[PDB]
């Protein structure tokens, strides 16, 4: 596509040819007949109106093995197409269309048996080694200090291919693995580590479960045994950040694919916005569920949004590849059609692909759960992409996993409470007096205190802090009537009074203003985006608390507004709200989402949506010196919606939970006081 | 606690034990404190000390195991790492010398690891020019491929000095040249060297010992040869051309393998490496500076100018002359100073200036100046494209152009080297913040096509894909008509845009505006606000647009019978305006000016609000009158409609002929002139009356559609006085129903309760038989229909079950009937899940306690949703008649009466409904078909008698079809005269024919969910063929058949006068 | 059938569940993916000419002879180009098999990849001379008739290209052309 252009060719053998037009249809289980029948007649249409002998449409099936057998039997007019181009039509020219017929399964010969099949087969060891002399020809003598690996890594490869029913690896993966090599041995120029190869074949061949491929591959190279340990979040730091001096010699050949990481539970967010994301934080391309939105506008977007990270060089997060991989197919290939030293991938929507740009520095990170991935995906975006595995014991080291055990056994006690008080014999789960707890929240909790830290040095120091930072996480977010309940339950006397006092004293939980005011004062961890979801039995914002909120900070807040998830039901009132809240001047702005899962409206599965836009919007549209405050607030029931609740997500956000929103100025603000006094001492 | 946990003390090993005691720097001091002191050995636990015991046996296994030769490696290495503790625990437990044997294990271990290593590198040399020589590798080839988990006493540590591994070396030489192959593992000269001598050989099997004979030794010996050769200082250039030619520019990785070089002979290296290399830099830079100057030589020749350089002339003397010497000879070094230090890159960048003399010399023929570039890049701008690569080519033109008017626009044809040099260095510096500059200058050479098509552009016609978002946003006016016209209803034909200027018109659809949406979120951005803000705004009110032609036709497919002719042009102009219309000469146009994105969703809205309400509403109005519940939406709307009309159209008769049966309009009419008193016309008057003043209470446009879509709920038929609401609908069905005399009433079998729904497991090929065992239990009565027996396919519509479901569970029906679901397990997930909730809902609310609900399902499909939740509800008995009582029951009632005027009557005693078939074709079934045509033409005189014949011949046999093709047939009652049909069938249509025969004869039925009803008439004849699963299944309907010549002239006639007759 | 399997990743639906049945064999693996002629059409189906080879050099010998246009492009070199083209369709169907029974069929595209290489033939040589000037030894160097050399790449794109098994092809094609490319490996 990028060589044989008609008059703007590179070679004068190349010139002197047709000029190509390449449409791609991806072939999918799921194809039509219409799809291809309008491929084609866009590449006649763009056909019609230039020379025959000198203009040529090519239509382009990538997976034409994927739909040989769909229950509408897609590939049937694709044999008719080809020879005289239309249908229900005299013939005549202007329909005749070039086509390349590429595919990663096996076709059917007769009714594609007019053109010549190139059935390329498995590579023996002789073309592997070739390939990899090819691969490596770009440079010499670095060629031929790792030209000893190229006979063994071959033969393990083969042996990798040889032990798994299902195709989890192919040639992409040894191609990868060599330019790996390649890339680490060059800016080396010393030679090649253990660590080294090791890092290379564990970091290429991975993800799946039954297979010591690090051991197969130091099998073949004993001498290239690795003692040490080596851990995934590493793993996944050194696919998306780069080395400094890579990819800054004249054009860019050696780079690794778009990672993905391999999930259950959907964790993998969490903890790669709590410790990996640092300088700039990424925009998340997702399947909004913002009521009757349309797909199909709603991944348009989506690809306009990673096609603008693409131009100005941030790190995209999809979460969806069931349908934005027809539009991102040949972005995964990473191959580019240079134009003045620049990267122009390939980039369609349905039957329109056009060449753009992508940035030196642009890193796409897929997200998936490892059922759907390993009994949906296509198999060749499994190759496509680079496997990895960080769920949620990949981070968590055991100390950490003591950690989270220890702090379920202390959040199980002070659930359990016994007291006479009330002639009443209720158990307490940690669901109800923790609300939002869910029985995976001890480890997100201590992820949470750990990444607060983030000193992560065993020195006998950080332990005591990191179980106390916990423990306070546990309590920020616990109702007030259980932290007074406190005195019976097997914490025993002092622990109450100390967790009170930490509760009122350290921590501010009156009010909502009295929260911020607490929160705004003191300079945080250069850190210029700050938001905080509030869980609250009382009731939600009406309008005139606004106003007093502001009345009340004429020198800290910035006029708020506040948004109710009942009225949203697009992408887009979101947006413009979000958008008129930022473009007012002034700094330390302050928004409000509410949203109250006690009612008739499917306003649950909103959240997620909404906090996900919001931080789009907070990351799109802030400069460099106004500071940004987001809270979003959500109003449970007492009467055990405070159970159901799942609880403490990760990255930026913490759950803190507010008995009171508005004030009240009858009660006194310490319930200890009023546990203190009778009610005729009062 | 310590204990490695591994899921509950799981052990059955030694290795993980000697790791914990060796890694946990508190075992150490346990130990040291236990041994201190026998005073505390005694007072531990019973437990503890069991495990403790069991970790000192196997630090004693393993201790043991060090003395002599039987421990393994793995455990070794980690002794090796962890040579402290384990020395440490070591000297404690000596109470219950050793540096020495430590010294001796970790040298003979590095011995060890070092032949390692060597045969290793033997292996890679041997494997590297694998294709050219095959070897075998001794016993070598299989002891290093298995892992070190083998036993060390097999590495033979023996005296008396020579140490035999169990890699089986044939001689002290061997392992020397594998050793050496290591020293020299690393070199890229003794890699093109050792391919040299490879490929002096030839599918030969080569052994080692003439390996290193025919191989090793003759790379040796040139080795050796080029080594002295280089420290000599007598190469020539032509070996230094042809083997260092991968080394240009890259010297730090040459010196140090001229290092390992002199690493090989071991003297010292101090005065060689530093001149030789810079001697081998300069040779490369004068052979650049050679092909610079040539490059020079060619664009002076090529581009145009003269020029006068007279400089390199001896260079070019030199080039093209050879010498045969190694050494440096000054007197070039003063003519060389001037491009001593130059570069190694950038001698690309002039090359491909030079190389490109079309470029320059159309850029001074046409340019001639530098003041016109900046109009020209605009001029090109507009002429250039939409996309990525498109907008780029003139943004890589201005750079290269910018980037190289300092030599192609500064240049005199007379000029001194001083001031050419000093361009060029200014040129570098400029070239310097782009280093791609070069690439930038080729590609914009390259469209010398539409670069020189850009000044002589005439009038092109392509507005642009953002110009016309402009244009939509400007003036584009949404228009949703819901056409008319004979075309269907789909997303695509409802929506147009039409954007005027002259006066000339462009009706862009749904598809053409979906693709400009995917051409302009794809194309440049100019980095300016105003772009992204309109293409913005053209997508979210083409998003509002969109999701409102979705809920228009959601209303319209729920049935609304009042925005059939609904209609609205959305003016996306500021201010401009939303126009509704309704098709009714009663109500006014609505109009709103203001912002379009926010009104328009408000109003969305309103209209799905509307929907649910609406929803609701049939719901209600279903579940009272229970003759709403014989059509979906669709089929309500069509007999809403229909019915108003004094002549109703006969598909709206015939589907009317299910609830009354023999349909026709004087019955209608007679029927709708009694649903509805002069009371109801009172209350439409007063809703005319008050609408206007309550319309002009409300300023915006959302209360007056508020309140005219609440009036249209409650009241409807004063919106629309053309088209029966639901309410008398519901009236005119009941009555036509309770005017149609003797209602059929079919008793559950036995062990069914008529209380209770009855599961029923079958089997595939008894589903269809013991279903109609459930409704011959009452001969002589009429056959079912597609009410009471829905024969369930996969992707059935919801609505249609629920429909069922509906019919099943209303009080007032005027009769007991049997409702049976067959083959419910071929339903979707999801739609057995929505009927089973509905089920629910509607047997929670209200119904009567006496509906005869059958469900049969295929035995072997248990594992769907339907089955597995309706376990409990299951009668094991699976009824099931004799079959001849089936075909007696359908025969019998098949039979077309007489004085009827009927087709069957050239039957076999009138059956009306026939399968002619043979178990192998070419026979006679169509002739057989013929035949009983011209035996009915013999009779009724003056025939013209039609025969329709529908060949069904695509595989997933499809209802829709058949039923197009039987539509334009019978809806004109002039050929109700006899008609024989003839459905043919071909070979391709395995899974579609036992559902399509038993719809088609046995139900009498075929509806589109979305379209009009065929009955099949009793008095009409049918012929359907079949190929020869379905060979019982054929067996239920009266069927003739026709065997070939040979399999008929035994028992037997077969033959026809029409053939006979012909010559 | 175990090569197309083979063919990289294996078919993408197993062929125990596929859905494309004639009988019990899936119409994928078949040379012919017809599908059932309807009885009526078998009991009156017959056999063609089975092209015993004895009359396809003839053919091939027509089929260069006018798609070619031979007026000014050599007067004998039709002869070799036909034999070397009929000896190619000849150890095509002597495999047991054919990849996609392709007898004069790749003909009439071969000598339309022919012509194309022909009437371009005054370019591609002369970068082919400079390619093997600047990076080989004068033994790639020779003349290259742009009658022979067209052929050779006729025949490497329509039959040399589509075989796993080229050698024995090449072998038992070089012994039907002239001495210039009368050995496989030329
Ligand atoms: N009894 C008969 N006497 C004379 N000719 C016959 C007889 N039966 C069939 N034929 C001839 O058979 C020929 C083809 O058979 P026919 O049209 O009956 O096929 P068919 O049963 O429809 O086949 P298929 O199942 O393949 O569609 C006709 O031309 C007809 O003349
Ligand atoms: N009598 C004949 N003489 C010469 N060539 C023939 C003759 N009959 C057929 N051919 C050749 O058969 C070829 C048909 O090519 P092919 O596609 O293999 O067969 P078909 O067109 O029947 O599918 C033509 O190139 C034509 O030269
Ligand atoms: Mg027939």
């Amino acid at each position: 596509a990028d060589a044989m252009q008609g008059q703007a060719a590179f070679s004068e053998l190349f010139r002197c040819l047709k000029q190509v037009h390449l449409v791609s249809f991806q072939c999918s289980p799921h194809s039509t007949p219409q799809g291809i029948i309008s491929t084609f007649k866009q590449c006649a249409r763009f056909q019609q109106g230039k020379d025959l002998g000198q203009y040529v449409s090519v239509v382009v099936l990538d997976e034409v093995g994927l739909a040989e057998d769909s229950p509408k039997m897609p590939l049937k007019t694709l044999h008719p197409l080809l020879e005289d181009g239309c249908i229900e039509d005299d013939p005549a020219p202007y329909k005749k269309v070039g086509f390349v017929g590429i595919s990663n399964w096996a076709l059917d010969p007769a009714k594609m048996n007019r053109g010549i099949f190139v059935s390329r087969g498995s590579p023996n060891e002789k073309e592997l080694i070739e390939s990899a002399e090819g691969i490596c020809s770009s440079d010499r003598l670095v060629q031929d200090k790792i030209r000893g690996y190229f006979a063994p890594f071959a033969k393990a490869y083969e042996t990798v291919c040889q032990k798994q029913d299902k195709e989890f690896f192919g040639l992409r993966d040894y191609y990868s693995l060599i330019k790996m090599v390649f890339a680490k041995a060059k800016a080396s120029k010393r030679g090649l580590s253990p660590q080294d190869i090791t890092h290379a074949v564990l970091r290429n061949f991975s993800g799946k479960d039954n297979i010591q491929a690090l051991s197969i591959f130091t099998a073949s190279l004993p001498e290239a045994r690795y003692k040490e340990e080596v851990s995934t979040v590493e793993l996944i730091k050194q696919n998306i950040y780069p080395g400094p001096q890579a990819s800054s010699r004249g054009l860019d050949g050696a780079e690794s694919r778009y990672l993905l990481v391999l999930t259950r539970n959907y964790v993998a967010l969490q903890i790669l916005q709590q410790t990996f994301f640092e300088g700039q934080q990424p925009e998340i391309i997702f399947g909004s569920s913002f009521p009757q939105d349309q797909e199909y506008t709603q991944i348009c977007r989506n690809i306009n949004r990673v096609k603008i990270c693409m131009e100005t060089g941030k790190m995209v997060v999809l979460l969806n590849l069931q349908n934005l991989y027809e539009s991102l197919y040949d972005a995964l290939n990473q191959y580019y059609v240079y134009l003045g030293g620049q990267k122009y991938v390939d980039l369609g929507l349905g039957t329109h692909r056009v060449k753009c740009r992508v940035h030196t520095a642009f890193r796409l990170i897929v997200i998936e759960e490892k059922d759907v991935v390993y009994k949906q995906f296509p198999v060749p975006l499994i190759n496509r992409l680079e496997k990895h595995y960080l769920d949620m014991n990949t981070v968590l080291q055991p100390w950490q996993k003591s950690i989270v055990q220890e702090l379920q056994q202390w959040a199980h006690e002070f659930a359990d409470v016994k007291a006479d008080q009330f002639i009443a014999r209720h158990k307490y789960s940690p669901a109800d007096v923790f609300i939002g707890y869910h029985s995976d929240a001890c480890a997100s909790v201590v992820l949470q205190a750990v990444e607060r830290q983030g000193c992560r040095d065993l020195t006998e120091e950080l332990y005591r802090k990191v179980s106390e930072e916990a423990r306070s996480i546990l309590l920020d977010c616990a109702t007030p009537d259980a932290v007074v309940r406190l005195s019976g339950s097997s914490l025993g006397s002092f622990t109450a009074k100390q967790l009170s006092q930490e509760y009122y004293y350290a921590q501010q939980h009156n009010s909502f203003v009295d929260f911020l005011q607490a929160h705004l004062r003191m300079t945080h961890h250069e850190c210029r985006a700050v938001f905080t979801e509030i869980t609250t039995f009382s009731r939600l914002l009406t309008g005139n608390d606004c106003d007093v909120l502001a009345s009340e900070l004429r020198g800290l807040a910035s006029k708020p507004v506040v948004l109710s998830l009942q009225q949203y039901d697009t992408e887009y009132s979101f947006l413009k709200d979000v958008r008129s809240w930022l473009t007012n001047p002034g700094k330390r702005k302050v928004l409000v989402i509410q949203a109250d899962f006690d009612d008739g409206t499917r306003s649950a599965q909103l959240v997620a949506s909404a906090k996900y836009t919001a931080i789009n919007e907070i990351n799109k549209t802030q400069g460099t010196k106004d500071f940004v405050f987001v809270y979003f607030v959500t109003k449970l029931s007492r009467m055990g919606s405070g159970t159901s609740y799942v609880g403490f997500h990760g990255g930026l956000w913490r759950s803190v939970h507010i008995d009171d929103l508005r004030r009240s100025t009858i009660m006194a603000s310490d319930v200890t006081k009023l546990q203190n006094v009778t009610i005729s001492q009062l | 606690k310590s204990w490695p946990v591994h899921n509950g003390e799981p052990v059955f090993d030694v290795d993980e034990i000697f790791k914990y005691l060796l890694k946990w720097p508190d075992v150490r001091q346990l130990f040291e404190l236990c041994g201190t002191n026998e005073k505390i050995i005694d007072n531990i636990t019973e437990e503890g000390r069991q495990l403790m015991a069991t970790a000192e046996s196997v630090f004693q296994k393993v201790a043991g195991e060090l003395e002599n030769g039987t421990i393994v490696v793995g455990q070794l290495e980690l002794i090796l790492e962890h040579q402290s503790q384990f020395l440490d625990i070591w000297n404690l437990n000596r109470r219950r010398d050793v540096r020495s044997l430590l010294k001796r294990r970790r040298d003979d271990l590095l011995f060890l690891k070092q032949e390692k290593r060597y045969v290793e590198s033997l292996l890679r040399q041997l494997g590297r020019v694998k294709h050219l020589v095959q070897v075998d590798f001794g016993n070598i080839e299989i002891i290093h491929s298995q892992d070190l988990s083998n036993k060390k006493l097999n590495e033979a540590v023996i005296k008396l000095s020579y140490k035999r591994e169990t890699h089986y070396c044939l001689s002290p030489d061997i392992r020397e040249m594998a050793s050496k192959l290591d020293s020299l593992k690393d070199s890229h000269i003794f890699q093109d060297f050792w391919q040299e001598t490879a490929e002096s050989l030839n599918e030969l099997k080569v052994s080692l010992p003439e390996v290193l004979e025919y191989l090793y030794n003759p790379c040796y010996d040139n080795f050796y040869t080029l080594y002295e050769n280089l420290k000599s200082g007598k190469i020539t250039f032509a070996e230094v051309d042809a083997i260092f030619k991968d080394f240009v520019d890259k010297y730090d990785e040459l010196k140090n393998d001229l290092k390992f070089m002199c690493t090989m002979n071991p003297q010292d290296q101090k005065g060689w490496i530093s001149e030789r290399v810079g001697q081998i830099k300069e040779y490369h830079t004068l052979h650049q500076a050679v092909s610079s100057a040539k490059v020079i030589l060619q664009v002076r020749r090529a581009l145009g100018v003269t020029g006068d350089f007279s400089v390199l002339n001896p260079l070019l003397n030199f080039a093209d002359s050879f010498e045969d010497f190694g050494n440096e000879s000054p007197q070039f070094i003063k003519a060389k100073q001037l491009l001593q230090d130059i570069s190694e890159p950038r001698q690309r960048c002039l090359e491909e200036l030079a190389r490109q003399t079309e470029l320059v010399a159309w850029l001074h023929k046409a340019l001639e100046d530098i003041n016109e570039l900046k109009v020209f890049v605009d001029l090109a701008s507009i002429s250039a494209g939409e996309n990525d690569i498109d907008v780029d080519r003139v943004a890589c033109f201005h750079d290269a152009v910018q980037g190289y008017a300092s030599l192609l626009y500064k240049m005199d044809e007379r000029t001194n080297f001083s001031d050419f040099m000093n361009h060029l260095q200014e040129l570098w510096r400029a070239l310097d913040n782009d280093q791609h500059l070069p690439d930038k200058l080729k590609d914009s050479a390259r469209n010398l096509e539409w670069l020189k098509t850009v000044k002589e552009s005439h009038g092109s016609v392509e507005l642009s894909s953002l110009s016309l978002a402009t244009a939509i946003n400007s003036r584009g006016v949404y228009v949703i008509e819901a056409p008319k016209d004979g075309q269907k209803i789909s997303p695509d034909t409802v929506l147009r845009l039409l954007l005027p200027d002259p006066e000339a018109l462009r009706t862009y659809s749904t598809e053409e505006l979906k693709e400009l949406l995917n051409k302009l979120m794809l194309m440049s951005g100019k980095k300016d606000h105003n772009s992204n803000t309109e293409v913005e705004k053209f997508s979210e009110v083409f998003s509002n647009m969109q999701r409102l032609v979705h809920v228009f036709i959601k209303l319209h497919c729920a049935g609304n019978m009042l925005f059939r002719t609904w209609t609205a042009k959305v003016y996306c102009c500021p201010d401009g305006g939303i126009f509704m219309n309704f098709g009714l000469e009663l109500l006014s146009q609505l109009t709103e000016k203001g912002d379009v994105i926010q009104l328009l969703g408000a109003l969305c809205r309103q209209m799905e609000d509307f929907l649910d309400n609406w929803k609701t509403v049939v719901a209600q109005k279903r579940a009272e009158h229970f003759y709403l519940n014989f059509y979906t939406a669709e089929q309500l709307v069509y007999l809403s409609s229909e019915l108003r009309k004094p002549r109703p159209s006969e598909a709206a008769l015939m589907m009317l002929s299910f609830i009354k049966g023999k349909c026709t309009v004087q019955d209608l009419v007679q029927a709708t002139s009694a649903c509805e008193s002069k009371a109801d016309r009172y209350c439409l008057r007063e809703v005319m009356k008050k609408l206007p003043q309550q319309l002009l209470s409300e300023p915006s446009l959302m209360g007056k559609l508020q309140v005219i879509m609440m009036q249209s709920l409650v009241y409807m038929s004063a919106f629309l006085p053309h088209c029966l609401d639901l309410d008398a609908l519901g009236r005119c069905l009941a009555h036509l129903a309770t005017m149609g005399g003797t209602p059929v009433e079919r008793p559950l079998p036995k062990g069914l309760q008529a209380g209770q729904p009855n599961l029923i497991l079958c089997g595939h090929s008894e589903v269809l038989p013991a279903a109609l065992a459930i409704y011959m239990q009452a001969p002589r009565q009429p056959l079912p229909t597609f009410d009471e027996v829905l024969l369930c396919t996969p992707a059935t519509t919801i609505e249609e079950v629920e429909l069922l479901l509906r019919r099943c569970l209303t009080s007032g029906s005027q009769g007991h009937k049997v409702y049976s679901l067959l083959f419910a397990d071929q339903l979707s997930y999801e739609v057995g899940c929505q009927a089973e909730e509905f089920f629910q809902s509607l047997c929670t609310r209200a119904h009567r306690e006496d509906y005869q609900l059958v469900i049969l399902c295929d035995a072997a499909r248990e594992h769907c949703y339907i089955p597995s939740t309706f376990s409990q509800y299951k009668v094991p008995l699976v009824p099931q008649a004799p079959l001849p009582n089936i075909q007696a029951y359908l025969q019998s009632h098949y039979q077309v009466p007489k004085r009827l005027l009927s087709a069957a009557t050239v039957f076999r005693d009138g059956l009306c409904v026939g399968i002619v078939t043979s178990e192998r074709a070419g026979v006679g079934k169509s002739l057989y078909v013929n035949t009983l045509h011209t035996k009915l033409k013999a009779k009724l005189r003056d025939e013209t008698v039609p025969l329709k014949i529908i060949r069904l011949t695509e595989p997933h046999l499809d209802e829709n079809q058949v039923l197009s093709a039987l539509l334009p047939f019978l809806k004109e009652k002039y050929q109700k005269m006899p008609v024989i049909f003839h459905i043919d069938i071909s070979t391709s249509v395995q899974t579609g024919i036992p559902i399509f025969l038993f719809k088609l004869l046995i139900l009498q039925y075929l509806m589109d969910i979305n379209g009009k009803i065929w009955r099949r008439s009793p008095g009409h004849l049918y012929l359907v063929e079949i190929p020869q699963p379905l060979f019982k299944f054929l067996d239920l309907f009266p069927k003739v058949t026709c065997r070939p010549p040979k399999e008929v002239i035994d028992m037997e006639p077969a033959m026809d006068p029409v053939e006979f007759c012909s010559e | 059938i175990l090569r197309l399997e083979s063919a990289g990743l294996g078919y993408r639906v197993s062929a125990e569940e596929t859905a494309d049945r004639l009988g019990s064999i899936p119409l994928r693996q078949l040379v012919y993916r017809v599908h059932a002629l309807p009885p009526s059409l078998i009991p009156l189906v017959w056999d063609f000419g089975q092209l015993n080879d004895s009359a396809e050099k003839l053919y091939i010998q027509q089929i260069v002879q006018r798609l070619v246009d031979s007026v000014s492009v050599n007067p004998s070199e039709t002869c070799v180009i036909a034999d070397v083209l009929s000896a190619s369709q000849m150890f095509m169907r002597k495999r047991e098999n054919e990849c996609g029974f392709v007898s004069l069929r790749d003909v009439e595209r071969c000598v339309k990849v022919f012509r194309w290489f022909h009437d371009h033939s005054d370019m591609l040589l002369k970068e082919l001379d400079k390619f093997l000037h600047e990076s080989s030894d004068s033994t790639h160097t020779f003349e290259r008739d742009p009658v022979l050399w067209s052929l050779v790449m006729a025949i490497g794109v329509c039959y040399h290209a589509s075989l796993e098994e080229k050698a024995s092809y090449r072998t038992a094609i070089a012994r039907c052309f002239p001495k210039p490319y009368n050995s496989s490996r030329a």
